[PDB]
């Protein structure tokens, strides 16, 4: 496109500026000189000033003629270039109309005060929302004090006092733990902590204050002192810095306003303000999205930063199934455990049949295994005994007392008797279920009843938010489709997939030879199976 | 340089040579991350200090040598190229001839006490015959001749130092 | 205990706008229910000091809680729109936009007839509660038209509200009672204040701008 | 069997959680400032870290409080 | 410094009064029961848990702090939230799942 275009892309985009290039005399006489050639007489005026210039005399010659001194020729390279701006006059809409209202979050989280006092300070929150005419305000004024009321305020102001003489030498120690060096949004401490500064529950967004600018950054913006221990911040970033360089210097008195009171553990600037007097708002095209937070060592959820720094939640692949339509969930966490210890109470039951010396002399109910028994120690891998297939063999032993022994021994008497009785009649005696295996059941069916009780809520939920337009799932949890490329997942969507042209070769991945070679050992015969069906289906005929 | 941190609470200067800074450095060492060699203040060494000491030194391995005098204290720089002959490499009889060539320049020099500059530059020979000991194994077997000593003193260090 | 408590009077007299609409109308809309909305938000502000603390942006976007309202964002959705809705209304017949939004309207919308007429489509369109609005997007620095259903306003997605209207029943029954289409045309040919408009942008052009910076030829 | 990871340290027996707590974390951040490209902000962004080895302190070269708050206007147009 | 329940948005109400217990229904709601075990929810919906028995801690997804709550607290868990739940003892509650309102 064009170089204007071009330009204004750059600019607006990439953050482009021409600033200036403070050179030394040899670089200026290398850029002036290259422009005409190699080895040939220099003819430009600029090209022959830069090589007298090369000489230390002829710059205190040109100096002399000039007639500035070398302390003026010094600040005379620092010297901006280009076209500069008009100096800002600042214009104000009206009489300011002021109060003196206590903030709204006084209280600090873990201090006490008094409920009484607390309301009488909280009063002026309801006064403040009372309008005053503008324009008739000087018409109204007394020129004598002394009769002005503030007791809320003043009152506020000695429980802020109790505070703060209570609370300083905590919060420079905390300072001092926490942050290692001072940075402009810090705590003031050691020297830089003189007496008489206001702390940061003092202030609140929406109290106009008046301060001095002490520091200038680039990328962050523009630092100004309000009188406390933490300084206040104007997001100011890179690019427009180039313009509003020549409105905001170091050192002048400007009147803000705070826009937003924040945590200095969680935030690297806790006051955020605008330049009212100042207005250089025409100015300001780069914004911040969001405010500047502190990445500490503590921090190890990301999760639990994202909420307490009000972000958006981390982006997840958008799973394309829906929630509504699924099915339930039935299983039970503690049917393992029930299992688990229904087959222990079962073998040690049936072990103690094998040994009745054993058993004799010790009450079923009252049985120690060993004293030291541990569950962890339980846990364990052996992989040592293999007779089709080699995989670590989990160790669970189960408590003493987490064992019932009395049931146990009476539902199997009562077994061995109707089995022995079974066999007097002349048949093999069966029971459909045991007592734990019912209570595991119910389980079961109280978790499938609170996973339809939730659904049941679901789909009301969601016709609710459908209806009122709420959104479904959280937002910006869900939010790439495809946007993320170069991921591999061998869809065939990027082209990921093994190329089709017969996909002949399987030797190096996926090889289906083993499951084929069991299979072959297995049954040699491959013939048409006469009767194929589900287990189920086999299980539900044999029943029916 | 360690025994006089172990008799100086070692776990301080321990935690000062691990400072880093957050935002920005305040000297163009630390923008470079070189290795650190701290220059101790005569405060620091002053429980250490006694009315009939003469000299002070705190050698830092061959590489930094540090004297400390009631007048003037300093440094003078060294450096080690062990790797240059990597088989044999041989520290054991560097220090002992380093306190041998401080005492020989402490006998024939008599201006080191009072003069800084003569004292750096008899230290650096201190430091060439350390150099030149440590690429030896053995001790005794290893040890530098003056004439070594200066050759390499003449040969790492510009005319103008030696 | 109690914050936000105050009712805000509006910029005009209640029997100002007589012609168009009934003091009583809006003596009831006021009387009642923004007196009974604040009422009930210094009460649950009252419980939980950490919501108490907050500016009514913040708290209504904190209590908006990323799509799961809680408990007190609708009083206190509700008091700031009723709020909003009471000084975006002036004694005076507004029919033209002003000289800044003109040209924002312009650019967007590309007509002011076609602003209206869209204006009029969303007002019509949207059925039950609620409310119109008419806001500056920071993220794409452009004027658009926002209908949200019962007390939710655009604070809550990082915009800057110009206008906004009344869409629940109980704003206009007792002077309409069935014709949303007349309440409609009335707010947009007699009863609305564009200078108020024009303000809330200059205002907001602190916070976004509208405009093109200036390029340096080198 | 590991306990390290916090979802397998049990609630009522909090020592592995305690454990793995007690772990320092890694030193993978530069220990600098997060400095976003506004070039690649519209395409797949990418980040420069500015810490103490590329930034420097040159050196020494060579009333004021919350007034108040404002007030509601009647005159509101 | 700021407790779990305040950054996640659990809202739990820690010794109720029986007034308090009789409005919403509690005794009305189903009943669950556990012993020791380990079950990961997400919820879907608010759901508001009145904890008879026994006693839960819950830790969010990948987080290293956990929630306590008594027999006495009644606990409504959050729309979208992702944590596990792990008992010791036998644990029984009442579960209501609740949409947008009451
Ligand atoms: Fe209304």
């Amino acid at each position: 496109e064009s170089e204007e275009e071009a330009r204004r892309k750059n600019w607006v985009d990439r953050g482009w500026a021409p600033w200036e290039e403070i050179l030394s005399p040899e670089a200026n006489f290398a850029r002036k000189s290259l422009n005409e050639g190699e080895e040939v007489a220099l003819q430009s005026p600029e090209a022959i000033e830069a090589f007298k210039m090369l000489s230390p005399n002829y710059r205190k010659k040109k100096i002399s003629d000039m007639g500035i001194t070398e302390d003026e020729y010094y600040a005379k390279q620092f010297e901006i270039k280009g076209e500069i701006p008009e100096p800002l006059s600042t214009m104000w809409a009206g009489p300011l109309v002021v109060r003196h209202v206590p903030p709204r979050d006084w209280p600090p989280r873990g201090w006490e005060v008094d409920k009484k006092e607390l309301e009488f300070i909280r009063e002026t929150h309801k006064l403040q929302s009372v309008r005053v005419d503008y324009d008739k305000v000087e018409e109204m004024v007394k020129m004598e004090t002394d009769d002005m009321g503030l007791d809320r305020y003043k009152m506020f102001l000695k429980q802020y006092n109790e505070w703060v003489a209570a609370n300083k030498d905590r919060l420079e120690k905390e300072s001092y733990k926490y942050d290692q060096d001072y940075y402009p949004g810090r705590r003031k401490r050691g020297k830089d902590y003189q007496d008489g500064m206001y702390e940061l529950p003092f202030y609140y967004p929406g109290q106009i204050c008046a301060g001095k600018v002490t520091a200038i950054h680039l990328y962050q913006g523009a630092f100004v002192d309000i009188g406390g221990v933490h300084d206040g911040w104007v997001p100011i970033k890179r690019n427009d810095w180039y313009w509003i360089r020549h409105h905001i210097k170091v050192g002048m008195h400007v009147i803000v306003e705070i826009l937003a009171k924040r945590d200095p553990y969680r935030f690297r600037f806790p006051i955020e303000m605008r330049f009212i007097d100042p207005n250089i708002d025409h100015l300001i095209f780069n914004r911040f999205d969001f405010a500047p937070i502190f990445h500490r060592d503590e921090d190890t959820n990301l999760d639990e930063l994202r909420r307490d720094c009000g972000r958006q939640p981390l982006p997840r692949k958008d799973p394309g199934v829906k929630v509504e339509e699924e099915p339930l969930l039935s299983n039970h966490p503690y049917v393992d455990k029930l299992w688990q210890i229904h087959n222990a109470e079962q073998m040690i039951l049936d072990d103690m049949e094998a040994n009745p010396v054993k058993y004799k002399g010790k009450n079923l109910t009252e049985l120690t295994d060993d004293e030291d028994f541990d569950e962890e120690n339980r846990i364990e891998y052996s992989k040592a005994y293999y007779k089709k297939a080699l995989l670590p063999k989990m160790i669970t032993k189960v408590s003493v007392k987490e064992l019932d022994l009395e049931a146990a021994f009476a539902e199997r008497q009562h077994h061995n008797k109707l089995r022995m009785e079974a066999q007097e009649r002349g048949e093999v005696y069966k029971i459909p279920k045991l007592r734990r295996n019912i209570e595991m059941d119910e389980y079961d069916f109280i978790h499938w009843r609170r996973s339809l009780e939730e659904r049941e809520a679901m789909l009301r939920d969601i016709s609710c938010r459908r209806a009122l337009g709420l959104p479904l799932e959280e937002p910006g949890r869900y939010v790439d489709p495809s946007a993320f490329g170069k991921d591999q997942y061998d869809p065939d969507s990027p082209l990921y997939r093994y190329d089709y042209w017969g996909e002949p070769k399987n030797s190096e991945k996926s090889k289906q030879e083993r499951m084929t070679d069991v299979h072959n050992k297995s049954i040699v015969g491959k013939g048409t199976v006469w009767y194929e069906m589900a287990y189920e289906d086999a299980v539900k005929e044999r029943m029916q | 340089r360690q025994e006089l941190e172990f008799l100086l609470d070692e776990e301080h200067y321990e935690r000062k040579r691990n400072y880093r800074p957050q935002y920005f450095a305040e000297n163009f060492e630390q923008t470079k991350q070189r290795r650190d060699y701290y220059h101790y203040t005569p405060a620091e060494i002053a429980p250490l200090w006694h009315d009939g000491l003469k000299l002070l030194f705190v050698t830092d391995g061959t590489l930094r040598l540090h004297y400390y005098s009631p007048s003037f204290d300093g440094v003078v720089v060294g450096t080690e190229d062990v790797l240059i002959t990597p088989f044999t490499c041989d520290r054991t009889g560097s220090g002992d001839a380093v306190v041998a060539g401080i005492m020989r320049k402490l006998t024939t020099q008599p201006e080191m006490y009072h003069d800084q500059d003569v004292l750096e530059r008899q230290l650096r020979f201190a430091i060439a015959a350390g150099i030149i000991s440590q690429w030896t194994i053995g001790a005794v077997r290893g040890f530098p001749t003056e004439s070594a000593t200066q050759n390499l003193k003449e040969q790492v260090y510009v005319p103008s130092m030696w | 205990v109690f914050a936000y408590y105050g009712l805000k009077t509006p910029p005009y007299k209640l029997d100002a706008l007589e012609p168009y609409m009934s003091q009583k109308m809006l003596e009831v809309h006021w009387g009642e229910h923004h007196r009974s909305y604040v009422e009930a938000l210094n009460k649950q502000l009252e419980k939980n000091d950490i919501l108490y603390g907050c500016t009514m942006e913040e708290l209504i976007k904190v209590t908006y809680n990323n799509g799961n309202p809680l408990p007190e964002f609708s009083d206190a959705a509700q008091v700031w729109n009723h709020d909003f809705f009471w000084e975006s209304m002036q004694p005076g017949g507004g029919d033209m936009p002003k000289l800044g939004l003109l040209q924002q309207i312009e650019k967007d919308f590309g007509s002011f007839t076609n602003f209206r007429e869209k204006f009029t489509e969303a007002a019509l369109a949207l059925f039950g509660s609620g409310w119109i609005w008419l806001v500056l997007k920071r993220e794409e620095k452009r004027l658009a038209i926002v209908k949200t259903s019962n007390a939710v306003n655009p604070l809550v997605w990082n915009d800057i509200p110009l206008i906004g209207l009344d869409l629940w029943e109980h704003a206009y029954y007792l002077d309409y009672k069935n014709d949303k289409a007349k309440y409609v045309n009335v707010f947009m040919n007699h009863l609305v204040s564009w200078d108020a408009a024009l303000g809330r942008m200059a205002r907001a052009q602190a916070f976004v701008n509208l405009g093109e910076p200036k390029i340096p030829v080198a | 069997d590991n306990g390290s990871d916090c979802t397998n340290i049990n609630p009522f027996s909090s020592i592995y959680s305690y454990s793995k707590a007690k772990i320092q974390q890694s030193i993978n951040q530069p220990q600098g400032t997060i400095h976003t490209l506004l070039n690649r902000n519209k395409e797949c962004q990418s980040l420069i870290i500015l810490s103490a080895a590329n930034c420097s302190r040159m050196g020494p070269f060579k009333s004021l409080g919350p007034l108040g708050t404002s007030l509601p206007i009647e005159n509101f147009y | 410094e700021k407790p779990l329940e305040e950054l996640y948005n659990v809202r739990v109400e820690r010794n109720v009064t029986k007034d308090r217990l009789m409005e919403l229904g509690v005794p009305r709601w189903s009943m669950w029961k556990t012993g020791k075990c380990k079950l990961p929810w997400d919820w879907h919906v608010d759901q508001l848990v009145y904890i008879e028995e026994g006693e839960v801690r819950v830790v969010p997804e990948g987080s290293q702090r956990f929630m306590q709550f008594v027999a006495g607290d009644l606990v409504r868990y959050p729309k979208w939230f992702e944590a596990d739940l792990y008992f010791n003892d036998f644990y029984q509650e009442r579960y209501s799942f609740r949409a947008y309102g009451d």
